[PDB]
């Protein structure tokens, strides 16, 4: 199953705003 | 809500997903803007079909959709088939823990 | 032929129990080796699920690549995110020389889009 968190790990960090 | 032209996670536009070297379509919240490519995203091209079938949200902005609420996100699953969040605390009946295997939502379920 | 195993190599429950989520649950079975398990037991999603229904599905012990049929070099296939057919990262077009950051679905599935 897939969380938050393992989607976050999963992708890596997102680009500022 | 404008949507942004740039992958979140690699910073290439529709023309250059600068992990994979080649260009590819963004997809983009509903929420906020925030877009990124289906592969940056993990997507597979089932689920990139399912997103486009409703508001879509970003992994930041995703809510529950039966409180409504991005609050304890730590207890959020994300639907393996279309993406929707939902509070394991709000699934009846309520788990305590995610499942060890692949979970998909009751209307995926539905679909089938 | 094949005899499909009766039960998960993942919980060793039937179709009627799975053992991990406590719910019956179908069974799939490797066409060559008949090993079974329950779809969320192997991590598929439900569209993976309809995919490996529709073609001699091998179960990860069985796997050759699509493309060129040989089971060599096991350790360089890439599965598709979506049917869970193999390819070899070398076989692909162009090929690559390492596996993606990202998922990745085979020209099979992308076809069947269309
Ligand atoms: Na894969
Ligand atoms: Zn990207
Ligand atoms: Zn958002
Ligand atoms: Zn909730
Ligand atoms: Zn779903
Ligand atoms: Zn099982
Ligand atoms: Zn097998
Ligand atoms: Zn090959
Ligand atoms: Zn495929």
């Amino acid at each position: 199953a897939r969380t938050k968190q393992t989607a976050r790990k999963s992708t890596g960090g997102k680009a500022p705003r | 809500v404008i949507p942004n032209n740039y992958c979140d996670f690699c910073l290439g536009g529709s023309n250059m997903n600068k992990k994979s070297g080649r260009p590819e379509e963004l997809v983009s919240c509903a929420d906020c803007g925030r877009s990124g490519h289906p592969t940056c995203l993990q997507f597979t091209l089932n689920m990139t079909e399912a997103v486009k079938t409703y508001k879509w949200q970003c992994i930041e902005c995703k809510s529950c959709i039966l409180c409504g609420t991005s609050e304890n996100d730590d207890q959020l699953l994300f639907c393996d088939d279309c993406d929707r969040g939902y509070h394991m605390y709000c699934l009846n009946p309520p788990v305590a823990e995610p499942p060890e295997g692949s979970w998909s939502c009751h209307l995926c379920w539905e679909l089938l």
